[PDB]
């Protein structure tokens, strides 16, 4: 691989790292990141296929409050890089897809670590605000942006100087009990994401609706859309009945 | 075992990846309905 | 401030998530996006500092729906430079009154309504090797995002006064109440159905009496055994002579999803104890690992 | 068959056509029409059995608003006539029953055609009312009654001078795709009958009850009587809560 | 008008459905049944024409339950001949105020309560060849129908004033509201359960992995294969190695009965577009035929 | 196929017609309940 | 009265269920428990008799939760000896206003919350032959029972006036209303699920057409017959060629549990006819015997 | 067996009979009655096992209003006595358990008979109250207590001078139709217990909740705890909506 | 038949009696919940 290709893939990884936290231009989405990585290396169509497949997989990965998303950015960069420097243009896609999912969790851990690390940054920003320095706050904000960019710029450059079957080998040389524990713990994480919401909105007036929803969910013949429609109807009836005696 | 499932109707078999669009559309519609009913707080679930 | 300063603020507002600390989520980006407005209004040594403290407070909403609020913050702050006696009264009021309800509609709209369909449309072309997929997704997302941000910021700045006082109205509170009820209902259903906690300890293995199992040792042979076995299963008789009852069966005998709701309430308590969500997630992973190691899960 | 028998069966068909719309003396019901046809022809007991069987089948065919019933009158007249002029007194009943059902749909189409045709009749009645002529309105009303009587008097007389296995032969010599399309379209017709009701009574405050009913109907363990009881209980609770704050 | 005129009106009211046009359903029969009353009250050249226009407006209810309304229409109109200043005020009001609620009770009472039981009782005797069945049905229906008509017409005429003003009361509106709620609920259930729309296109035929189907080629042979197949079916394994998913399955994945409710809403919209129900029914038959022809249905 | 079904518990086989009165009574009761719940607007359904 | 009199009353109140007649359940025990108080307050010839009639009226509650009421009855009565003009005004009202709601909480607490767990704990040790089980159960039950009675009687006596008038309050009314609603709901569910009435007459035995049953006489032979039988059962085909419909099936076609609720309503009517429950129970046993004799049940 | 053992077992039977109605010291519970009857006879551990097993069985036998409990006292006394005077200390327990259940029903019948007979006792107490005799009321109350004590003192002494396999023989030499009729009638008795409650609390505003509960109970996927939670939520919503227009 | 059931998880087979404590605890909890929901009026049911 040419050195210019290495420079461009590192720059694309940095851009994906920045847009993982910015989440505005969507340079961190697989549909863009994979084709950007494959365009600067010659593996254009294969990376387009990989990006399309991963985007089809990662259609619902969104950050909501403190519940961070599986961070499709690191998967998009790293799976595409491993596909590029491993041959097997089109036939190697199922391996990149297979290795992307645990690397998404790894990127989630990394971005959680960096968001935790961002707290002293805003503390220094407050301390500089008390001093009346308007430019150092901007400097610290840009440093925070660059930290999240580096968060992905580093692993993508590390992958470039190791054999292709290194992430896959590490994943395969992993004890089965660890894999099963991770799988079990991954189904209980979403509960935390629910708890944050429940803490936001929970009053003595709406808890009975929570009880009714929990009871109703045990009926397997009712779909999720049916449960949502029942909730909408109940809320509408409650609102209609509340303002019939008040006014 | 060689036919895995990755959610949203993606299979990615041992040789190729294919998407069945009925399941993908069902997953998209269900996720959108849950997001609109919960304000986008339904979480990440493999549909 | 002129339209140039407002466009500068709008462009600078695309980095509103740059820091995203866990304690005050978008305070840094919000303070960053207000820097040119603060420099344009307050100039001497101290009003800039007070503005910085004002805009470094807790702020969190959907990043694209933060533009109308900014516009209101642009409209209300400009009076303080001229003088309107409204200081620290509503600047901390509109932000907290808008960050919640506006996020509750911008998250489903952009993250789960526009983005999934745009990504599916792009991937449809991308799976055939067409470069038009990613290009279409990129352009369609970015044009819509920038247009929404600019239009909503301009609307918020222009109607700065007409909307800061209309927040205290029947429509907003009715929407909030209905959304709270619907969210409680659907989140209870999602806690029951999507939180997967399956125990696998075997509790009892009491054998069945010789009148309750099919007893596949004295059955008709050939085209009749199948029929009689199906009829016995229809009668409610069991396939195996031993009845295995697990901890999950006993938990489901009380109510399905009891472990899920108990874990959710424990997480609520831990979050109320001012414990960061990262610690709780890393503890849940370790709890799952341990439970698989000891056979509990 | 005697000519006097022909005269009486045509008269009974005319009476059944009249009571298809009048719906008071119930001369159009199978229980009366079949025995009237068989009494003037000598096939008394066989036509009584046929009428009893058809009435057991046609227990719920009632015209409600613009949702016309399957018009048991034409089936009752024509199946009885075909049973009479085909031999096989008691053993021919299952053929008359089999041919009655599509002929009920044919009579339904005919009666909707005549009901549509009745609009210019009442227009002429209005134009005569503005002229102050009190007897021409009566004459138009009697003409409208006689038109519906003829609607069934004609097919019954046409069936008399054709071989018995003519309706059955025409039904059997029908393409399978046409029969299947009619069967499929017959399950969606009742929806129209529902729509007319919904257009009548539908307010913004009762739509949530429609949503709850639609969601609840997906639970197969709940019977229709159970759903009705749930609706009654919900309506009672809503009424009780409505006047707890109003007064 | 004496009792004789009311008797003629009642006898003439049995042809109230004689015309039954689709535009104004029972206007013709209602006008026909009031002819002797109009001739008895108004006589010169013009009040008869005005009465005809009054009684040729839209009218529709259960034919037997129309007798009390007539009585009220008999009582209120007779004042106008003498003079009571109530002209075109309540004569139109009572008709529309009673045609709905009275039909809503007369239709279940006569069409679906009395007639089904009488028909079953008559058919019980008729299936044995007894002439007593049809005779009993005819006599029991005729006597009850005529007695109901005459008694309710007399009660409505004698209580002409006591009931025209009592319509505006809490009992009537409470009954109407409860009936509306119950009807909406039950009609939603009937739309979901009785409107049969089944699609038969096959969407996907993805084959199952070799760990999920029973694989009837390496199974125990004799009195144990059946047992192990039943145990695997209890575990959730599939009978066939290929999974067939139809459009109906995908539609039911969202919510059962979505096609039925969509068709019902389309029918409501078409009816609101002033399209006659005959055209809609004839178009639904053609739609079913076409859908069967193209394999959609 | 020779044993058809016409609703309300009527069979009308190849040689004779028979009525099972339990199904007929169930159909009558259900239709009456639906008519009373909907004001007689339940429509015609083969029970 | 001194503390000795109150202790004597409390000790004598452990025999409050000694008579337990069916007409006035605990009137005898209640009158027995108040004997020393009556002797202490009224002494001449007649006020004792009036007190006896006052305390011989209908009384029924949980035996342990009757101690506070006694205390209130101890406080209200002691004034009458001194003189407070409150005679037969509130002394009768507090008993009726407390016997119901307090029984509704003491029955679940003692009979179904403390006793089951104490018995399970004792039986755990008793199943191994340990005498510690029954001893622990006896001591833990009796100490708690006596302490509860004494403490609540003392509290009711000392708070004689503070609680007799607080009964007419919003909290008690809300508790009673919510308890009534919850009880109606759960008792309806229990009537549906726990009242077992299964009929076993066969109503119809119409045979199925030769397109609906599996027809186990022309099926594949060996490892394929099972598969095709399971596929046909999944398609809805019947196991047997004859369809048997029972009276229970026809009853469930209307609504499950109709017989149970009908029997419950009949029992309610019989009880309202002032028929003792023992006669109704003995009649239900005879009804079950007869129904089994005639094949109905 | 010694005569002193007979005296002690009769005394324990009398105490169990008294505590069947008193229900305070719980001498009628199997856990106490069985070990007391076995301690005065030398069969300590076997009676402790039997009492533990029976208490495990009789965990929910409580008298609630006029719905008398299965009267665990007579079973606890008699099954333990038959175990004691039949040999087979530990291995004879399943026979005592088997014979206890019908004897519980017999004791229920006996205690119902005595509760019915107690009515003239309180009538005499009233007639003595009108005479001003304060001690005769106490005497009648103690006589009523002793009557229910004797209700169990007599059968336990009768069982003492008959062969051990007498209750079991009588139960086995019983026609099958009678046993089946009793079993059928035992599933319908609880309905009476429900009726007494419904007659207590039943208003026109809580009946719809009864209808909803009856309808909901047909859904087998909803547990009893789920139904209770649904009822609590519905009651809370109803209470919240009731006082929003009232105040 | 030699394995009877007596409720609350008591078997009492032909030679010995055994208690499965999961079923006993489930019966206790369900009976307590029913008693608290009905004010102790749920009746005696063999759970
Ligand atoms: O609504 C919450 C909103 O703020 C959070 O900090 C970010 O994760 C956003 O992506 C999210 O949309
Ligand atoms: O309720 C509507 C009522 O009026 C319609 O015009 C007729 O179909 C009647 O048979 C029906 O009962
Ligand atoms: O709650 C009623 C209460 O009084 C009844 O008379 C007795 O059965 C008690 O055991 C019961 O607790």
């Amino acid at each position: 691989m040419s050195v210019i290709s290495i420079i461009l893939v590192v720059l694309i990884a940095f851009l994906a790292g920045i847009e993982g936290i910015l989440d505005e231009f969507q340079f961190h989405q697989p549909l863009i990141a994979c084709t950007l990585i494959g365009l600067v290396t010659g593996n254009l169509t294969a990376c387009i296929i990989l990006g399309g497949t991963l985007q089809m997989i990662a259609l619902g990965w969104a950050n909501i409050g403190a519940a961070v998303a599986p961070d499709a950015a690191l998967a998009s960069v790293a799976s595409a890089i491993i596909l590029v420097l491993g041959g097997q243009g089109v036939a190697g896609i199922p391996s990149a897809i297979a290795i992307a999912i645990p690397l998404a969790v790894a990127g989630l851990f990394l971005t959680m670590i960096v968001r935790t690390l961002a707290v002293p940054i805003v503390h220094l920003m407050d301390r500089a605000a008390e001093k009346g320095n308007i430019r150092s706050v901007e400097w610290l904000h840009i440093s925070a942006i660059c930290m999240q960019g580096i968060r992905i710029a580093i692993p993508a450059a590390a992958l470039l100087f190791i054999p292709a079957d290194s992430v896959q080998s590490f994943l395969e040389a992993m004890p089965a009990w660890l894999t099963d524990g991770m799988a079990i713990g991954g189904g209980m994480v979403v509960a935390v994401g629910y708890a944050l919401v429940i803490n936001m909105m929970a009053t003595k007036e709406v808890w009975p609706f929570f009880v009714i929803g929990f009871v109703v969910a045990a009926i397997s013949q009712l779909t999720l859309i049916a449960i949502g429609a029942l909730g909408v109807a109940l809320a509408l009836i409650y609102l209609n009945l509340s303002k019939m005696g008040g006014g | 075992p060689h036919m895995k499932y990755y959610g949203n109707g993606v299979t990615c078999g041992k040789h190729s990846c294919s998407v069945d669009w009925g399941k993908a559309t069902t997953c998209i519609i269900n996720n959108g309905a849950m997001a609109w009913a919960t304000g986008g707080h339904q979480g990440n679930h493999k549909c | 401030l002129s339209k140039r300063d407002r466009l500068r603020v709008a462009w600078r507002s695309t980095f509103i998530q740059g820091s995203w600390n866990y304690e005050r989520m978008q305070n840094g980006g919000w303070a960053f996006s207000m820097i040119p407005a603060i420099k344009k209004l307050y100039k001497t040594k101290e009003d800039r500092s007070s503005a910085l403290k004002r805009h470094l407070e807790f702020f969190n909403t959907h990043p694209y729906i933060a533009s109308p609020i900014l516009g209101v913050t642009l409209a209300l702050e400009e009076e303080r430079a001229n003088g309107a006696e409204v200081d620290d009264v509503a600047i901390q009021g509109v932000k907290v009154g808008m960050m919640g309800p506006l996020a509750g509609v911008g998250d489903p709209v952009f993250w789960f309504t526009i983005r999934p369909m745009l990504g599916a449309l792009g991937a449809s072309l991308a799976l055939s090797g067409n470069i038009l997929g990613p290009i279409l997704f990129f352009v369609a997302w970015n044009v819509i995002r920038w247009g929404f941000m600019w239009y909503t910021q301009e609307f918020g700045y222009k109607a700065g006064s007409k909307i800061t006082d209309d927040l205290s109205g029947g429509l907003l509170q009715d929407i909030t109440k209905g959304a709270s009820i619907l969210g409680m209902f659907v989140l209870a259903a999602l806690v029951q159905r999507w939180v997967n906690i399956q125990f696998a300890p075997i509790i009892s293995k009491v054998k069945l009496d010789e009148g309750a199992y099919i007893d596949w040792s004295h059955l008709p042979q050939g085209a009749q055994g199948i029929k009689t076995a199906l009829q016995q299963q229809q009668a409610g008789l069991a396939l195996s002579e031993i009845k295995v009852t697990t901890l999950q069966n006993n938990l489901d005998n009380l109510i399905p999803g009891l472990a899920a709701v108990a874990l959710t309430f424990l997480c609520m308590w831990l979050l109320k104890k001012k414990i960061s969500p990262i610690i709780i997630i890393l503890g849940l992973f370790v709890v799952g690992i341990v439970g698989h190691l000891i056979g509990l899960l």
